[PDB]
């Protein structure tokens, strides 16, 4: 199942939902929560309980009439002429699925030479501690402690397990309490973006 | 049991008779004026008082009370037969339904010779051409009943009730007679409705389709159909 994104919403409208079908190799990809582009076809599939009122329907061209004792009444007449209700729904078949915007060895191999050059340039800078604070939060004034804490939470720690069957946390949790208008929701919005 | 022809004649003479009551202090032909208005589209329903009938014949009133539906139908037919007599002019302004009725009567006169044999199925339904409704007013001598005490003994009778309204349904059209057109002929088929649900037809009973054995198939039409105003009411005791 896929959903229309927020940027495509018109005034006062709920996002549209659509069904996508994957066949064979393309079945693997497109996990839940992703934001992806699809390329394929738009195809019509029949439906059953759409018509509570009579609508378009099919029949046979043969000019056949009933005989006494076998008169083409309701049920028998409909079954004899092969009448089917024409109901339909729209379904999308996908042949290509891609990310809208795109195991350490695998990550290293995926990156190109220029991307790896940029990564290495970033790696050996002490100002990485400072510049990352200003880059993610350019407009918010002060509160550098909160920026450092949020960056540390983003990078996170290492999880471990012990021999007795217990487990140890590797994640970090952060709480912010403040007076009104102290840019408290701006950090949340920036991290969401 | 009594034959319906005699009572139909009695109904006709009762409708033709009364001169008595007038509001302005005179003697006025009330039912004649009502019928003249009914001739054109200046009145689309008629109410009959069962107190006025009681002057000449009470047995008619009792039979109406116990067998109300049959007498309603008889009254409708009697008034429909009386309508041509009182007619004096053609319609000044008419709507779609009148256009169908006039056209159908005109082609009936065009085609049907007086001597040719006509099948009982070949006639028009009575209520399709009719456009007036008849209703009854409860007798003043009759005492209104209570919702709790109407039971199987009262099924089919004429009753008068007093109550409080709690639920009313929005107005929606109700089917009276359905009209069908064949796929390969100019004939028209009529299906009366007297059930909460009905099954639409398929094949054409028209004579030409039968003679050719063409197997033409019917289609519904909404313009030719007859519809009535229908509402549902809920009442409770005081
Ligand atoms: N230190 C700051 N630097 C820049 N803008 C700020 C700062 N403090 C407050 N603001 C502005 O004031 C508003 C604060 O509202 P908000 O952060 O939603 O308050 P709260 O999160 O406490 O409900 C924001 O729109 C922000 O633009
Ligand atoms: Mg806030
Ligand atoms: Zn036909």
């Amino acid at each position: 199942r896929i959903q229309e994104t927020q940027a495509e919403l018109p005034r006062g409208s709920i996002p549209r939902s659509l069904e996508v079908i994957l066949r064979a190799e393309a079945v693997e990809s497109a996990q839940a929560g992703d934001k992806c582009d699809f390329t394929g076809t738009l195809i019509v599939v029949p439906d059953v309980s759409k018509l509570s009122t009579p609508g378009a329907r099919a029949e046979t061209n043969s000019r056949v009439s009933g005989v006494d004792g076998y008169e083409t009444e309701g049920i028998r007449g409909l079954r004899a002429l092969g009448v089917r209700d024409l109901s339909y729904r729209l379904v999308f078949l996908a042949c290509c699925v891609a990310p809208t915007n795109p195991t350490a060895e695998s990550i290293k191999n995926q990156m190109t030479v220029k991307e790896w050059e940029k990564v290495f340039e970033m790696s050996q800078d002490k100002n990485l501690y400072h510049n990352l604070c200003t880059s993610l939060f350019p407009t918010i004034h002060g509160n550098d402690e909160v920026k450092r804490g949020v960056l540390l939470m983003l990078f996170g720690g290492v999880p471990k397990t012990t021999g007795e069957g217990t487990s140890l946390r590797g994640d970090i949790n952060v709480c912010i309490v403040g007076d009104p208008s102290t840019a408290k929701s701006q950090f949340l919005k920036h991290v969401e973006e | 049991l009594k034959d319906y022809a005699l009572e139909k004649e009695k109904v006709k003479k009762f409708l033709q008779e009364f001169y008595q009551d007038d509001e302005l202090g005179k003697k006025q032909f009330k039912y004649g004026n009502q019928l003249v208005r009914l001739a054109h589209r200046e009145q689309v329903a008629l109410y009959v008082d069962l107190d006025d009938v009681a002057e000449d014949d009470p047995e008619l009133v009792d039979s109406i009370c116990e067998n109300a539906r049959r007498y309603a139908k008889l009254f409708a037919d009697a008034v429909q037969e009386l309508l041509p007599q009182y007619k004096e002019r053609e319609v000044v302004n008419k709507d779609v339904l009148d256009v169908y009725i006039e056209h159908r009567l005109m082609m009936e006169q065009r085609s049907r010779d007086p001597g040719m044999v006509r099948s009982p199925q070949n006639q028009y339904p009575a209520e399709l051409m009719r456009r007036f409704e008849l209703y009854f007013q409860g007798p003043s001598s009759n005492k209104p009943r209570v919702i709790r005490e109407v039971r199987a003994d009262s099924v089919g009778k004429l009753v008068t009730v007093r109550g409080i309204v709690t639920r009313v349904s929005e107005v929606k059209p109700k089917m009276v007679v359905a009209t069908y057109t064949c796929d390969q002929c100019g004939a028209e088929t009529y299906q009366p409705i007297q059930s909460p649900t009905f099954m639409p037809l398929i094949m054409c009973p028209s004579q030409e389709c039968q003679t050719n054995r063409s197997g033409g198939r019917l289609y519904l039409q909404t313009r030719g159909s007859r519809f009535i105003k229908f509402q549902e009411m809920k009442m409770q005791e005081h």
